RNA sequence: AACCUGGGGAACUGAAACAUCUCAGUACCCAGAGGAGAGGAAAGAGAAAUCGACUCCCUGAGUAGCGGCGAGCGAAAGGGGA
RNA sequence: AGCCAUGGGGGAAUCUGGGCGGACCACCGCCUAAGGCUAAGUACUCCGGGUGACCGAUAGCGCACCAGUACCGUGAGGGAAA
RNA sequence: GGCGUGCCUAUUGAAGCAUGAGCCGGCGACUCACGGUCGUGGGCGAGCUUAAGCCGUUGAGGCGGAGGCGUAGGGAAACCGAG
RNA sequence: GUAAGAGGAGGUAUAGGGAGCGACGCUUGCCCGGUGCCGGAAGGUCAAGGGGAGGGGUGCAAGCCCCGAACCGAAGCCCCGG
RNA sequence: CCCCGUGGAGCUUUACUGCAGCCUGGUGUUGGCUCUUGGUCGCGCCGGCGCGGCUGGGGGCCUAACCCUCGGAUGGGGGGACAGCGCUUGGCGGGCAGUUUGACUGGGGCGGUCGCCUCCUAAAAGGUAACGGAGGCGCCCAAAGGUCCCCUCAGGCGGGACGGAAAUCCGCCGGAGAGCGCAAGGGUAGAAGGGGGCCUGACUGCGAGGCCUGCAAGCCGAGCAGGGGCGAAAGCCGGGCCUAGUGAACCGGUGGU
């Protein structure tokens, strides 16, 4: 499935897969943007 | 019938052979398993690749049970 | 008269100051999705041509 | 006898745009150690006049050789060229209105 | 005879099929002009507070661009001339 | 996707007018549409002449000769030999 | 008396029962223009070169730098520059 | 036939066009789900156009310019029956 | 005849795309009066009555455009703002036009196949063909991933309330015949397998050097920097034991500097 992650107050995002109807509604896993460095990632 | 399929040759096996000079980075072995092991100054890779840490000459070692090993003995 | 530049060409290709023919790498456009940042990372950049770099030059003319 | 080996791909952001090329001042990069060729008051009217100019519509000195102590005007010159001759002798900039 | 201008206007062919595209506003048909014909004294150029009708040659330039951005097509201003 | 042109529909103003400068708007600037004429430079070669590292009768024009003939085709038209 | 399977073409292979040709004479097929790219003979050299055209000549050349190639690259570009 | 027009026909449903069968005798069965045709003032979708909530570009502004929802909009298709 | 050529042409259709034709909405040609439903602005009057321009729709009537016709008519009669024609909208449209309609192939057709992975054929490097012999792929996983820690199978025999051919359990033998998501293979417990605790490196910027290779592509990869994760730490992490799980370029979608 097409899933492209972004970043809180800004603009960045995410090569992804999420799945389908399997256990999976919401992602929040950690990552590390361009500009300062690591902050948490929703969906969306 | 049904058959006449297959999949392009993998060209697998030992790239440098014992008492070959070798810069850092030269694939040494490549392999569909641990059919070879690192060992001294020899890395591996996702695929089971085997390759120098350093240039020098490779030498292998039989080691029975414990399987045989690849490294490089550097030297400059 | 007057061989015509090849557009084609010019518009995705430079040729070098020393003589060598650059091309941006294939494969960037969307088989991608999860490919290794490295996988995407490394077709970011420009390569050198070979045989048919030669073939290349002889379009880009007047060029 | 197949698909090309345009297998490659326009990158030539800026390809066009229907009136297309717009009229902009060009710079036409000349070092200074084609300058050491002379001695005088060097202008654009003069590395034109015979040499290495072209009508290129803008001079700019800059880069390799040894600066000869003396005046050179030019639209532009390298923050390394100016080094080089501010260095041992007038550097005097491009026009204004 | 050919040259010219206006009205009309193909296809083979090229694209290694083909339909857009190309061939080509060509071949040809028609009307008219004439020792030529057209064009011609800016509701212009296009970036310089610049040029100064029109036509022709050189150049600009296979550039700017156009293009199933394929095959291909392909200017102008400016500069040198008549 | 402006500019020029215009088959259909709506439809102004006369210099506080209009048009253009590549959607559009503001600025700046250019030009004055909806009447007409204008030589030269240019194109061509039936015609006359001059010249050829052009032909020399299976060549050169189809024709050096009584050839657009003889002959062939209803005809458009084809078309020699010498 | 010894020896000896036409010519061309085309073919894995032709004397070939494969193609073409009665014979002779004459006609008969890799050109030129522009632009490319190598090589080569030469002129000049960080330069080199003129196009139309004009003047000359009437099998005489010269003028003509507009322009082109080269002297800087890298980037999509802004730009920066021996980087 | 682009048109003007002509043929149909200087005819008028006992006529004219199309289609199939093919003197004459006896006869011609069932299946409208699909296709065609015919019918169906409902509904569904449906283009230009009308409409203009709402959004935009620019200007100091008056404005200029563009995007655009609901809603109205034929035939056709869907649907309904023969 | 037969095949072949990305040759031709005639024919067909619910092949593709047009074109004629035909149907159609708006609009120009295009006018008058009247009745009634909807809108529209001002006023009179407590969402409704009266009025005019504008109307949009629908019904009716008119005549003078336009059309037909009448012993030639600046007219009479019939039709009538319709039709016809112009522009434009969408439809139906082999009547017609241009074309398309793959390759392999012990001739072609029919059948089968077409890319990727595994094994054999393959002759002990690599690579090898056949309409040779055999099987898979077009995914799956946020836990099936990282790291730290911990434990080790299948099976055979003996023993155990249901159940014993095989659940779960104790014992003894048991080096791998299990497991490792899925084919096959190579690898493998001195873990790559089972279980845990914390976690998201299924990172950004890169990339010495190689494998492989006609090209394009594919593959491996130390290390540098940035900022992180688990660990006391040495260290390990740029997804998953590995090898399939895919698609140049154009054109376009969305988000950004
Ligand atoms: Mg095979
Ligand atoms: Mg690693
Ligand atoms: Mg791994
Ligand atoms: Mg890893
Ligand atoms: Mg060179
Ligand atoms: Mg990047
Ligand atoms: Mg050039
Ligand atoms: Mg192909
Ligand atoms: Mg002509
Ligand atoms: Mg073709
Ligand atoms: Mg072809
Ligand atoms: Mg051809
Ligand atoms: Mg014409
Ligand atoms: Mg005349
Ligand atoms: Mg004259
Ligand atoms: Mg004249
Ligand atoms: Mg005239
Ligand atoms: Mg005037
Ligand atoms: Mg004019
Ligand atoms: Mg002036
Ligand atoms: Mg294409
Ligand atoms: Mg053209
Ligand atoms: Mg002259
Ligand atoms: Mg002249
Ligand atoms: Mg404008
Ligand atoms: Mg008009
Ligand atoms: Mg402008
Ligand atoms: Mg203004
Ligand atoms: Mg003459
Ligand atoms: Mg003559
Ligand atoms: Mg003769
Ligand atoms: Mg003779
Ligand atoms: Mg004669
Ligand atoms: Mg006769
Ligand atoms: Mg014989
Ligand atoms: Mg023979
Ligand atoms: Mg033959
Ligand atoms: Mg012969
Ligand atoms: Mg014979
Ligand atoms: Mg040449
Ligand atoms: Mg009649
Ligand atoms: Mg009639
Ligand atoms: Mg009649
Ligand atoms: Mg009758
Ligand atoms: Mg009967
Ligand atoms: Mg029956
Ligand atoms: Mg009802
Ligand atoms: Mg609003
Ligand atoms: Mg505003
Ligand atoms: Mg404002
Ligand atoms: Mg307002
Ligand atoms: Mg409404
Ligand atoms: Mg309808
Ligand atoms: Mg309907
Ligand atoms: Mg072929
Ligand atoms: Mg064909
Ligand atoms: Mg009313
Ligand atoms: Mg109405
Ligand atoms: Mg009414
Ligand atoms: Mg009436
Ligand atoms: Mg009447
Ligand atoms: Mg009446
Ligand atoms: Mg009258
Ligand atoms: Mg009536
Ligand atoms: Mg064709
Ligand atoms: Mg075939
Ligand atoms: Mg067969
Ligand atoms: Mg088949
Ligand atoms: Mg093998
Ligand atoms: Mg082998
Ligand atoms: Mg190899
Ligand atoms: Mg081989
Ligand atoms: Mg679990
Ligand atoms: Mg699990
Ligand atoms: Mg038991
Ligand atoms: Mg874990
Ligand atoms: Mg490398
Ligand atoms: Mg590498
Ligand atoms: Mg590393
Ligand atoms: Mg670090
Ligand atoms: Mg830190
Ligand atoms: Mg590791
Ligand atoms: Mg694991
Ligand atoms: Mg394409
Ligand atoms: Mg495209
Ligand atoms: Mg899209």
């Amino acid at each position: 499935l097409l899933l492209e992650c972004t970043e809180c107050k800004r603009r960045n995002y995410a090569t992804e897969k999420n799945k389908r109807n399997t256990p999976n509604k919401l992602e929040l896993r950690k990552y590390c943007p361009w500009c300062r460095k690591h902050t948490v990632h929703r969906e969306v | 019938t049904k058959n006449g399929r297959d999949s392009q040759a993998k060209r697998l096996g030992v790239k440098r052979y014992e008492g070959q000079v070798v810069r850092a980075g030269n694939i040494l072995v490549r392999q569909r398993g641990t059919r070879f092991k690192p060992g001294k100054n020899v890395g591996m890779g996702r695929d089971f690749t085997l390759f120098a840490l350093v240039d020098g000459v490779v030498e292998f070692q039989d080691r029975g049970r414990l399987g045989r090993y690849v490294h490089v003995r550097p030297l400059a | 008269p007057k061989m015509k530049t090849h557009k084609g060409a010019k518009k995705r290709v430079k040729i070098t100051a020393s003589g060598k023919v650059v091309a941006m790498k294939t494969g960037k456009r969307h088989l991608n999705w999860q490919k290794s940042g490295k996988e995407i990372r490394q077709k970011g950049r420009k390569f050198v041509l070979a045989k048919p770099e030669a073939e290349r030059i002889k379009l880009l003319l007047p060029y | 006898g197949r698909s090309t080996t345009l297998m490659r791909l326009p990158k030539r952001g800026m390809q066009g745009q229907v009136p297309g090329e717009i009229k902009r001042p060009r710079y036409q990069g000349v070092n200074l150690k084609d300058l050491a060729r002379f001695e005088g008051e060097v202008t654009p009217e003069l590395l034109v006049r015979a040499g290495l100019l072209k009508k290129g519509y803008r001079l700019k000195i800059l880069g390799e050789g040894e600066a000869k102590p003396l005046k050179v005007v030019a639209h532009a010159f390298s923050k390394s060229a100016l080094e080089k001759l501010k260095a041992a002798g007038g550097e005097p900039v491009l026009l204004e209105a």
